[PDB]
């Protein structure tokens, strides 16, 4: 039960290390 | 400002991909400006809504003189100007490759001269 | 390099054989796309090298 994370064109392939970066700070508070 | 494009906008970006990859190689071999512009302006983030201007930046990132840039700007057909920009990129690629190869040749030859002095003493 | 829609459509397929075949077909299509782009770039580079080698000679002279 968490708000959907803004993908913002950050595909995350399975079993693959990927980097998520979002300019929005609203996600920082959630983190 | 001519901005004609194909309604099949699927395989076209590959060229731009190539170009940006090519442009990436530029900064890898010829440090000119911060790679940060590549970092923020990522083609995979869907943030480049005017790829014509991305191609314009790529051409500007080249060392092409004012004459070549004027010739490119006189190319209204997007594929034709993109391929001309690829040609300028390849020209600068070969130029810098030869520059680095010749510099490395010079430095290895000077090192060989110093080693020849070492080994002339060892011959004595 | 299959686009996100391709990945979602692959995930839609349930049976292991079907998703694996879709992945194989996507691999084939990506291989064809890479081959086509490499061929086009190869022809363009050959046309650039269609420029007389004396162009490179004048480059050296400068």
């Amino acid at each position: 039960h968490l708000p959907l994370i803004a993908i913002t064109r950050n595909p995350v392939f399975p079993r693959f290390i990927k980097i998520i970066e979002v300019k929005n700070k609203k996600l920082v508070e959630l983190l | 400002v001519v901005h004609e494009d194909f309604q099949v906008t699927e395989e076209v970006k590959a060229l731009t991909a190539e170009i940006v990859k090519t442009i990436r190689d530029i900064i890898a071999l010829n440090p000119l400006y911060r790679e940060s512009v590549l970092q923020m302006m990522q083609a995979g983030q869907r943030v480049v809504d005017n790829p014509i201007y991305l191609s314009d930046m790529g051409a500007a990132l080249t060392g092409a003189e004012s004459h070549e840039l004027q010739d490119v700007l006189e190319e209204t057909n997007i594929p034709k100007r993109l391929y001309k920009a690829l040609s300028l990129l390849k020209k600068e690629f070969e130029l810098s490759k030869l520059q680095q190869r010749l510099g490395r040749e010079v430095e290895e030859k000077i090192k060989q001269t110093h080693r020849k002095f070492l080994l002339q003493e060892q011959l004595k």
